[PDB]
RNA sequence: ACCUCGAUGUCGGCUCGUCGCAUCCUGGGGCUGGAGCAGGUCCCAAGGGUUGGGCUGUUCGCCCAUUAAAGCGGCACGCG
RNA sequence: GCCCCUAAGCGUGUGCUAAGUGGAAAAGGAUGUGCAGUCGCGAAGACAACCAGGAGGUUGGCUUAGAAGCAGCCACCCUU
């Protein structure tokens, strides 16, 4: 696994507070912290626009080069501040990280295939954890579910790990169980 | 539809060309499923019958000498590639045009040459 | 219909409207989920017939999940009475729900058949809500 | 230029056959007697036929072979289909009568070849849900 | 004429105008004919 | 606009004048007259076309636009042609005929009904129950026939009075 | 229900910066 | 429980009205599971009209004959 | 607060609204309109419109008077 890094520009905050916060938000900055190994905390401003669409196209875990004032840095998506409501990107945790490094990180699993028809299939696990390198960090890891009848559990363990990924959950997690569709009288007996 | 699939068609059709001896262009508009269905039938035994958009047609006849075919894409066009011998395909649709008469034949092309209704069925008679 | 099997106090304040969810504003367990934009006390009766719309429209395969039980009670006191002489007694069971919380969650193959069993469940809601699915 | 289906050695219903191409103004008793002749030189099938009719009411008769699904259930030897295909699969079917009801369908079919029709019937064993092996 | 606060397309063939200043429904069924108000 | 940017042709019987936002149209069925709108700019090309020019592209100038440009062509295709329009009536003792140039049509009631053509507009009965009008004017001529296809009540059942050639009527059956 | 409205709204009013006494 | 207890007369009925339309009749339309006759339902419409008796203090209600119809409401549940 | 009533601005610049919105109101309904943005297809000619087709298995199996692409249920298949 081998992505590029993708490249951002970071400005240092003057400010800091939830006045300066309110007005960087207000004209379309996105405040971030880079922190790490380096212990040094900077408190830099992002475009908003730009780094959502590299969110986007780069899912939730991707590493980023950021231009501090000329400088190249190697950084980690660690968390995002989304607002319950309106959706949007309010503050950013970002991790520094030198080539090479161990690093853990939810990767989403995505339930893909065609199971019989007289089956339902729930994804119970939304996101699974992976010990990997910075550089080859998966965007989703893919189970398929064909054949998949009566109760099939799908556990932790039965994901396909490329090379260099390594499984930090217990095996034990129901990713995906598969269970007899409901009935047209068992909807009706849910709940009451 | 998109142009990677157009692209892919055109690559197709002058593949299907390049095996194919000689071609035939035809007029289809004004016949039916069932009938064509039996064409197939007829045509499918040796020869080819299809059917594809001019646009599509002229990426696809650039690269062989059927650049002269590029006026013969007026009309809804039927390509009938004639690949087991020669004369199969034009006589079938004569007789198919002639049976039917909701047939129009644009022309043929093979040996350099694309020629018109009149050569047409001078090689189908020869 | 329902409610809690029992209470530790049975006559309790009003729940105040205050603020966002801050927990349950996630689909957690569905392909899809609707999220509440008001705020507002729901009842039983609200909640199943939400829930049964969505059974009739659905009809056969798939499964709802409910994420807020009506725990918190209401009292009424009887008409034609005076103010004053002691607080009621409850008669109906509600839940308190602020914008953001995730209310109904489906997994359901068809995407638009999905989104219609939502909405037939939104219409039989007192509030604004909206279909919220697991993709960001 | 209509379709009805019609049994083996049974002819001129009230319900499904008389009004149906009597509507149509076409003579039923003459259909009738032939397309009997023709079922009774078969013997055995209900047949699906068509009625051809003109503007003078002269009618023709296309007989088709009997019908892929009809012709799989009196293969597999059940006299009824099953409710719930690829779930009650209540009869088997095997390659040899697979590839008999491949000829009739030829007869009937656009196939080209034996294959072709073997796949189509395939495809209608399964429509109704029995086992193909 | 259906007279209502909601006008939907009861079938395709329905086209929705605004007349007037008004919202009706026009189609060949004269059934599905209907006006805002 | 879109229909809007499609000249009009001058036929060689044709004769135009254009007077600022006015306009003229002389041939052999006579003369007509039109208006155009402010925003809109009118000019004859010399090859014997007319153009429609607008400076804008907002909604008044682009609904505009296709409007004058349309109205300004049925109105040159008037006196080039003219207009004709075909009535076709059902129903049993159902009577049309001309008395001079006015229309009378007997559909049942207990007295008969007369019409009057307009200046303007002619008629033509050849049949007892069909027949014609001609007219210079588009927006007339269909005006009465309107007027016309409107006199009887729209019947699903037996499907009695006027008609226009080309439409078709839907027809339910009373049972009862 | 008129007056109730009538009063509750002249509140409104920019003078009065949304608050009139008894409502 | 905000005016009225150094007084603001309270039910039905009679006389006299005035206004609203959320229209009972008359008027104009749309749709029909509208053949016609006769209907159903929705929209527009306040010009005019909208009975006499038996029982009840009665309001109300039932009933008897009719009428095109025998509308519902506000005006201190109008008016001592 | 500054058109007149009524003292002071029918003030300047850039836009927006057609509803007298301004100068009352809900769920909800809705090709009004402006700004900004995402995805699809589009000269290899897109969309609309104008012309030709949309066939065979087959009336797929159950239910049914009936069920044949078009009360209902299961799979949702195959050739030219
Ligand atoms: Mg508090
Ligand atoms: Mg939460
Ligand atoms: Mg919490
Ligand atoms: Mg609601
Ligand atoms: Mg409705
Ligand atoms: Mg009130
Ligand atoms: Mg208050
Ligand atoms: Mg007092
Ligand atoms: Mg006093
Ligand atoms: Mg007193
Ligand atoms: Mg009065
Ligand atoms: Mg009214
Ligand atoms: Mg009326
Ligand atoms: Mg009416
Ligand atoms: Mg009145
Ligand atoms: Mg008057
Ligand atoms: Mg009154
Ligand atoms: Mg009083
Ligand atoms: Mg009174
Ligand atoms: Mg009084
Ligand atoms: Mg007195
Ligand atoms: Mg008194
Ligand atoms: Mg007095
Ligand atoms: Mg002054
Ligand atoms: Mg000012
Ligand atoms: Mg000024
Ligand atoms: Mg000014
Ligand atoms: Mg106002
Ligand atoms: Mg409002
Ligand atoms: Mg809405
Ligand atoms: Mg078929
Ligand atoms: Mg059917
Ligand atoms: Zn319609």
């Amino acid at each position: 696994t081998a992505n590029i890094p993708n490249k951002l520009t970071a400005n240092v905050r003057t400010r800091t507070g939830k006045g300066a916060s309110r007005q960087a938000r207000r004209d379309g900055k996105v405040p971030a912290v880079l922190y790490g190994h380096g212990t040094d905390p900077q408190h830099l401003e992002l475009n908003a626009r730009d780094f959502a669409a590299v969110l986007r196209s780069h899912g939730t875990n991707a590493i980023l080069t950021l231009d501090i004032e000329g400088t190249e840095q190697l950084a980690l998506t660690k968390a995002l501040d989304v607002h319950p409501i309106r959706r949007n990107i309010q503050h950013a945790d970002l991790l520094v990280v030198q080539r090479g490094e161990k690093v853990t990180v939810e990767v989403t699993v995505l339930v893909e295939g065609d199971a019989t028809p007289g089956t339902l299939v729930t994804q119970d696990a939304n996101t699974i954890e992976i010990e990997a390198e910075a550089l080859s960090i998966p965007e989703q890891l893919t189970v398929s579910v064909e054949g998949v009848e009566a109760g099939t559990q799908i556990t932790a363990g039965q994901i396909s790990l490329p090379e260099g990924v390594n499984l930090i959950s217990d095996p034990e997690l129901l990713v995906v169980n598969v269970v007899e569709a409901p009935s047209a009288e068992a909807l009706e007996e849910e709940g009451a | 539809m998109a142009k990677a699939d157009k692209a892919t068609a055109v690559a197709d059709i002058a593949e299907q060309f390049k095996a194919s001896t000689a071609t035939v262009v035809t007029e289809y508009r004004g016949l039916t499923v069932a009938n064509l269905a039996e064409l197939r039938r007829a045509l499918g035994d040796s020869a080819t019958y299809t059917v594809a958009k001019n646009t599509l047609v002229k990426r696809a006849a650039s690269e062989a000498g059927i650049e002269g075919l590029d006026e013969l894409f007026a009309g809804p066009t039927a390509i009938a590639f004639v690949k087991g011998e020669a004369v199969d395909a034009a006589k079938a649709i004569k007789k198919f045009a002639k049976d039917n008469k909701a047939l129009v034949i644009k022309g043929g092309y093979m040996d350099g040459k694309a020629l018109s209704v009149a050569d047409v069925e001078k090689i189908a008679d020869l | 219909m329902l409610i809690p099997r029992k209470v530790k106090h049975r006559k309790q304040h009003h729940p105040e409207q205050r603020g966002i969810a801050s927990g349950g504003t996630s689909v957690s367990f569905g392909d899809y989920g609707i999220q509440a934009l008001e705020h507002a006390y729901i009842t039983n009766r609200q909640i199943e017939s939400a829930r049964i719309a969505i059974n009739r429209h659905i009809k056969r395969g798939g499964k709802v999940w409910i994420n807020i039980f009506p725990d918190r009670p209401l009292t009424k006191k009887p008409a034609e009475t005076r103010m004053g002489s002691g607080k009621g007694s409850p008669e109906w069971w509600v839940a308190n729900v602020k914008p953001g919380r995730v209310l109904f969650e489906l997994s359901y193959p068809d995407e638009k058949t999905a989104r219609d069993a939502l909405t037939r469940a939104i219409h039989k809601l007192p509030i604004k809500a909206r279909i919220v699915t697991r993709e960001e | 230029l209509i379709k009805l289906q019609i049994q083996a050695g049974q002819a001129n219903p009230a319900p499904p056959v008389g009004p149906a191409l009597g509507q149509h103004g076409v003579n039923i008793m003459e259909f009738c007697k032939a397309y009997n002749a023709a079922t009774e030189s078969q013997r055995g099938n209900v047949i699906p036929v068509e009625i051809t009719v003109y503007e003078d009411r002269s009618f023709t008769f296309a007989l088709k072979t009997p019908p892929a699904a009809k012709l799989l259930l009196k293969a597999a030897g059940v006299q009824k289909g099953s409710g719930e295909p690829h779930k009650t699969k209540v009869a088997k079917v095997t390659w040899d009568q697979v590839r008999e009801i491949a000829e009739t369908k030829k007869a009937d079919l656009n196939a080209n070849d034996i294959d072709a029709a073997a796949k189509i019937i395939a495809g209608t064993a399964r429509s109704m849900g029995i086992t193909v092996e | 004429m259906k007279v209502n606060p909601s006008v939907k397309p009861i079938c395709d063939k329905c086209r929705v105008i605004r007349r007037h200043g008004r919202v009706m429904v026009i189609c060949s069924d004269p059934r599905h004919k209907q006006r805002q108000g | 606009s879109r229909i809007g940017k499609q000249p009009v042709p001058v036929p060689s019987g044709v004769d135009v004048t254009i007077n600022g936002q006015n306009l003229s149209v002389k041939g052999p069925k006579g003369t007509l007259t039109l208006d155009v709108a402010e925003p809109i700019s009118v000019s004859r090309a010399e090859d014997g076309a007319i153009v429609v020019t607008r400076p804008d592209d907002e909604r008044r100038s682009r609904s505009l636009h296709g409007l004058s440009r349309t109205l300004i062509a049925n109105l040159v295709t008037g006196v080039t042609e003219g207009y004709t329009q075909k009535m076709e009536i059902f129903g049993v003792g159902y009577r049309v005929q001309l008395k001079g140039q006015n229309l009378e049509f007997a559909l049942g009631y207990s007295h008969p009904v007369l019409i009057e053509a307009p200046e303007g507009i002619t008629f033509a009965v050849e049949s007892p129950t069909k027949f014609s009008v001609s007219g210079i004017d588009k927006q007339k001529v269909g005006q009465i026939s309107a007027v016309i296809r409107r006199l009887r009540r729209p019947d699903p059942y037996k499907g009695k009075g006027v008609r226009y050639e080309g439409e078709q009527i839907r027809r339910k059956v009373g049972k009862t | 229900a008129k007056r109730g409205r009538k009063k509750r709204d002249r509140k409104h009013s920019k003078a009065n910066h949304g608050k009139r006494p008894n409502a």
